[PDB]
């Protein structure tokens, strides 16, 4: 379950530690805002990457 | 076509990254994952999901449904 976490976009060896500290499990990742992710990662653009990975949706095809 | 071609490329790239995460789970497929993703729409719905909702993805054990619900819900910290 950290194997999962690490292949997530904008997550690297340095911040896998720090993030495993402020969030229970992957599920809770869904639950955070971009700003709350920035602060937890200290990288605003890393936070963009991971937040976008998670919140991007297909639900189109009209 | 114009750069529908680009939309197709960016789409495949994203999806194939989702597969990198999910196939981490105990032998859960490239196929499993594409279906998963397109049924749920986003990883956000996918993890907000119950072991019940997961099992509704057509194909996929209730076996595969457990393994994945766990990896997603089991906590990062143990000892
Ligand atoms: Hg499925």
């Amino acid at each position: 379950p950290q194997d999962f976490l690490l292949k997530m976009p904008g997550v690297n060896a340095k911040n896998c530690r720090s993030l495993m500290h402020h969030v229970k499990n992957i599920a809770e990742l869904a639950a955070l805002s971009q700003d709350e992710l920035t602060s937890i990662l200290g990288n605003a653009a890393n936070a963009k990457q991971l937040y976008d990975f998670i919140h991007t949706s297909f639900a189109e095809v009209v | 076509d114009p750069a529908d071609l680009l939309m197709e490329k960016l789409e495949q790239d994203f999806v194939s990254r989702v597969t990198e995460c999910l196939t981490t789970v105990k032998s859960v497929n490239k196929t499993d994952s594409q279906t998963l993703l397109t049924t749920f729409g986003s990883l956000e719905q996918l993890i907000a999901a119950s072991r019940e909702d997961l099992a509704l993805c057509p194909g996929l054990g209730p076996q595969k449904a457990r393994r994945l619900f766990d990896v997603l819900h089991e906590p990062f910290l143990k000892v």
